């Protein structure tokens, strides 16, 4: 009483229940370097203008 | 004369006092420029000097041929 499959039915994805939990960590990663702190705040004028040499602006 | 063509010494001393408060803290400013721009090339953890690593959005997630990757 064994049914041979049709086209296509071997390569279907199927779903699989078990016991075994999953793996949390499995490329054994250490932990990430923290990023740097972003940009925040609004955008003031530049305190007394260009600040090069003579020039006031 | 002193009415007609010349500033008061008051005005100018005045105005003298703001020059210098101005070109007092615009010193300030560069010195405090440079210092920021050495430490911030020194260490790289500021907004400047950050220059382009690799983008993590390109990497692939999905499973492969192989399960040992």
């Amino acid at each position: 009483g064994w049914v041979r499959p049709d086209l296509g039915e071997l390569s279907k994805v199927t779903k699989v229940k078990t016991d075994r939990p999953l793996p949390e960590n499995p490329y054994h990663s250490r932990a990430r370097p923290e990023p740097n702190p972003e940009v925040e705040g609004d955008l003031k004028p530049a305190r007394h203008g260009s600040r090069l040499f003579f020039w006031t602006m | 004369i002193a009415r007609t063509f010349f500033d008061a010494p008051e005005k100018n001393y005045e105005r003298t006092m703001a020059i210098l408060q101005i070109e007092s803290e615009k010193a300030e400013l560069r010195l405090k420029e440079l210092e920021v721009r050495r430490l911030m090339r020194a260490k790289g953890d500021g907004p400047w000097f950050q220059y382009p690593t690799i983008d993590k959005a390109l990497i692939d997630h999905s499973p492969k041929a192989t399960p040992d990757n």
